[PDB]
């Protein structure tokens, strides 16, 4: 449950700033150690190139899910995804490399939400020869441990995704007068799509997102919900509650409006430095 | 790696387990070392991990720590100086009935908040009951647990050992709830009164005979759909024996919550909280106070 | 020294949940799939994904970090 979660004590940060802090620092012990291991050379990535690239293997990692036989459940996808978040919070793209991260994280994810997919059907979505996928698996398991102790042993996560449903079977009981909220789902799906992107999944309550998509959505249709946040959520008697959820809201909108894509022709740079990096690693 | 190996305290399928020393504070801790190809990480140490990470609670086993090497993890617990199988089978103790109530009420308290936090324990046995020095009971080995109310999900039956399976798993329910932990707490109460495995089958048909025997054949007025179950085979017509003629002993409140935790409908069947409402708890004698709790030395 | 049940007080810092047995009165278990027979001899009830539903949407939905 989240409100006791590991997710909720460590995993849930007060800003956006911080999370630059992390991954500046990150970024700094990698150079500091590889000076140390014999300054300001321009074969090491920038925290903001660092970022690139992993928006560009968190895209990936989606699409490696995506066309994952048999079926990947979305609940596994979001845990692979918070992991490869995680994960690159306090390590550094130019120590380890995203696209083997971005696998190790599907497979971790694969066994932590007990969806039994056997490491012969893993390494078989690899579009990649035989033994590139046995490759690629001695890779993801040599790896697996290190993804278990830089995500602190905490491997439950809780995704927006059953928050969601619950506001939708909230909404259809309790608030009549958004008659046929199933009318959100398809653009409140679209909005907790786009939120996955950005850095919300570590600031904020899988519930928070999973409100603020159905509310985007609504306001999106031009319904109004403000009465559900003040009746039905009892938010009257607590204004003080309902103007830090109304601001909670607008900064994680606001948090996807400020979101900009990995651009194709940057990434296509930075890989090449990335790899520079990991054959002079 | 902080931690100075005393003891060995057991060997199962996935690991090891040690008596050691925390280095860093001198507490006296088990380390439980997984044991192993192409596969990575044990998933049995992994739902270990994850699910006792979110849970926090006196009678829950604490994971204090975890570590490992490549694909060799190693999860550190409280140590626990007995199990509950040891008091049962240790013909020097008398369990009084406030023994029982508070091994009872702790094991209840443990799977309540195990079963508020959505996860079925799935392997609840005397063994998997731990007594700390201060005989606080915690639930342990967590290695089939499974959070559960989702039906995007089957669940296997084949998921507590067979003494102390419930009939859905006999059955073969691939959904169910709390009553397949509160079936298996039913099969320790009458273990901890009788001092001897109540329903002892060697097979899971004669398990589901044992049961059948011993409770009465249910009836589709008892346990509506019934007949649905997967593994569903009709038995004879057996009467049961009254429970007061199996458990001699009990009083009427005690023989409440047996009845309750022993219903054949697990939607009928008593949950954890409902059990510890029960005036069985409520009544005199109190629980005895852990440090009173009979040591098997 | 007898046992008097204490409800188990765990802060989830968000609107109240309606408890197990009200979700039917309530009118929740409308708007989710119903328990088959084979979920309801096993004693999954729909009431149970229903629950778990409302308790994560409402989880920590005032809490911040
Ligand atoms: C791993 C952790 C949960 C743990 C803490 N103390 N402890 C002890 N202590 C000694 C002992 C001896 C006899 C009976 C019970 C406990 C033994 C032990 N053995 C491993 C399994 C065996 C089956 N019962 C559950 C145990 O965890 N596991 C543990």
């Amino acid at each position: 449950m989240y409100h006791n979660s590991s997710q909720k004590r460590h995993w849930t940060f007060s800003s956006e700033e911080q999370l630059a802090r992390l991954r500046a620092d990150a970024n700094r012990k990698f150079r500091c150690k590889a000076v140390a291991n014999g300054p300001n050379d321009p074969v090491f990535l920038e925290p903001h190139e660092e970022m690139t690239l992993c928006k560009y293997y968190e895209k990936r990692l989606l699409e490696f899910c995506s066309v994952f036989k048999p079926a990947m459940p979305r609940s596994v996808v979001g845990t692979a995804c918070m992991y490869f978040k995680r994960f690159y919070l306090n390590n550094s793209v130019m120590e380890y490399h995203p696209r083997i991260i971005m696998l190790t994280c599907a497979f971790l994810a694969c066994k932590v939400d007990e969806f039994n997919v056997s490491s012969p059907q893993f390494v078989g979505n690899l579009r990649e020869s035989p033994l590139g996928q046995e490759k690629a698996l001695e890779q993801i398991l040599e790896y697996e441990l290190l993804l278990i102790q830089q995500l602190n042993f905490h491997l439950i996560v809780h995704n927006p995704y059953r928050p969601f449903e619950g506001f939708l079977i909230d909404l259809k009981t309790r608030y009549p007068i958004l008659e046929n909220p199933e009318i959100l789902r398809k653009t409140a799906d679209d909005f907790l799509n786009r939120i996955a992107l950005t850095d919300a999944y570590l600031l904020y309550t899988p519930s928070q997102i999973a409100l603020t998509a159905i509310l985007s959505s609504a306001s999106r249709a031009g319904i109004t919900m403000e009465s559900y946040l003040s009746e039905s959520l009892m938010l009257k008697e607590n204004r003080t509650c309902l103007s830090q959820l109304l601001d909670i809201m607008k900064s994680m909108r606001n948090l996807v409006k400020k979101y900009e894509p990995p651009r194709s022709e940057e990434v296509a740079v930075l890989k090449q430095k990335l790899e520079r990096c990991h054959s002079a690693e | 790696k902080r931690y100075e190996k005393l003891d060995f305290l057991g060997e199962g399928q996935f690991a090891t387990v040690y008596k050691a020393r925390d280095k860093n504070t001198n507490q006296i801790v088990a380390i439980k070392k997984i044991k192993l190809a192409k596969d990575g990480i044990n998933r049995t140490a992994l739902r270990e991990i994850k699910l006792l990470q979110e849970l926090s609670h006196p009678n829950i086993i604490g994971l204090l720590d975890a570590f490992g090497h490549k694909s060799n993890i190693s999860l550190v617990f409280d140590f626990m100086e007995t199990d509950l199988e040891v008091i049962i089978k240790d013909n020097s103790l008398v369990l009084t009935p406030s023994h029982i109530k508070a091994y009872m009420l702790m094991t209840l308290q443990g799977l309540e908040y195990l079963h508020q936090h959505w996860i079925l324990h799935r392997d609840l046995k005397p063994n998997n009951l731990l007594l700390d020095e201060n005989g606080v009971l915690k639930l342990a080995d967590f290695g089939l647990a499974k959070s559960f109310g989702s039906p995007n999900r089957a669940y296997t039956h084949q998921v507590v050992t067979r003494w102390y399976r419930a009939p859905e798993l006999l059955f073969g329910a691939r959904m169910y709830g709390v009553g397949v932990d509160m079936w298996a707490v039913g099969c320790i109460l009458a273990e901890l009164l009788l001092r001897v495995p109540f329903l002892p089958g060697d097979s899971d048909l004669d398990q589901l005979t044992r049961i059948f025997e011993t409770l009465g054949t249910p009836t589709e007025e008892q346990w509506p759909d019934m007949c649905s179950l997967p593994d569903y085979v009709t038995f004879k017509s057996f009467p049961g024996i009254p429970l007061h003629h199996i458990f001699s002993a009990a009083g009427d409140d005690l023989l409440d919550l047996i009845q309750g935790l022993f219903l054949f409908n697990p939607c009928a069947r008593i949950t954890a909280t409902q059990a510890l409402k029960m005036k069985y708890f409520s009544n005199r004698p109190g629980p005895t106070p852990g440090c009173q709790l009979p040591r098997p030395n | 020294a007898l046992y008097e049940y204490q409800p188990l007080q765990i802060e989830t810092y968000g609107p109240h949940v309606p408890e197990l047995e009200m979700l039917g009165r309530l009118g929740y278990l409308n708007h989710v799939r119903a328990a088959s027979p084979q979920d309801l001899a096993g004693g999954y009830t729909s009431s149970l994904a229903c629950h778990r539903a409302l308790q994560d949407a409402f989880s920590g939905l005032f809490w911040q970090p």
